[PDB]
């Protein structure tokens, strides 16, 4: 999926979309391409345990430093464990093995921290009407955190102004959450034709570099 | 930061 996104992104940025004679950004909206999932909270404890996160459906997950993943569903009980090689197992907080006891308490520790401290991003957006993804990989730069979900989506949160990109290669689309927390979803092909403001074009050039890095990290 | 936007 990332090769599809990199090309979608490569075409748009080739358009010079902020250079249109008359930018018509709103003409590039497609409200039915809104994503189903995005990362609504995250905690980087990677010096000790790994990266904990919340998805917009109130499920939570951890990508441990040993490259394993544990997800808790929003029912608060069902777990999915994903090993380094991608092998997937279902367990529950009720009925689980003892070998995961430490990782489950780390998840609960992350879960508790996020509910006590953190604002849920996009809480006013209803997701589109889907298999629950996990965090495949992530990295931080000095200006943003980059989050790659198992369903193909790439999210980039920008630290300075709290703006966020959600890129979906299945829709050839991007969602931009701006400084005022207003969200707009765009078909990237339409952003090529109609153009966009300099701020968004700046973010999309950055996004291309980030997707190159994700692709090269495979 | 080491976590997302706090309340």
């Amino acid at each position: 999926h990332l090769s599809d996104m990199l090309q979608q992104l490569h075409s748009v940025n080739a358009s010079k979309p902020s250079e249109r004679g008359l930018v018509r950004q709103e003409e590039a909206e497609d409200p039915a391409c809104i994503p189903i999932f995005w990362v609504s909270k995250w905690v980087d404890y990677s010096d000790k345990y790994g990266l904990g996160y919340q998805l917009c459906d109130n499920s939570v997950g951890v990508l441990f430093n040993d490259s394993t993943r544990l997800i808790l569903y929003n029912d608060g009980d069902s777990l999915q464990y994903i090993e380094r090689d991608g092998t997937e197992s279902y367990l529950t907080v009720s009925s689980h093995p003892n070998s995961l006891m430490k990782k489950i308490t780390l998840l609960k520790y992350f879960r508790n921290y996020m509910s006590e401290h953190l604002l849920k991003a996009g809480a006013n957006i209803t997701p589109r009407e889907a298999r629950l993804p996990y965090l495949r990989t992530w990295f931080r730069t000095r200006s943003a955190i980059i989050l790659h979900l198992s369903n193909g989506s790439v999210q980039i949160n920008f630290f300075q102004d709290h703006t966020k990109l959600i890129l979906c290669p299945l829709m050839a689309a991007v969602t931009y959450i701006d400084e005022k927390r207003d969200f707009r979803t765009y078909r990237l092909s339409l952003l090529e034709e109609y153009g966009c403001c300099k701020e968004l074009a700046s973010r999309l050039r950055y996004a291309r570099t980030m997707v190159d890095k994700l692709l090269s990290s495979r | 930061p080491i976590s997302s936007t706090p309340l």
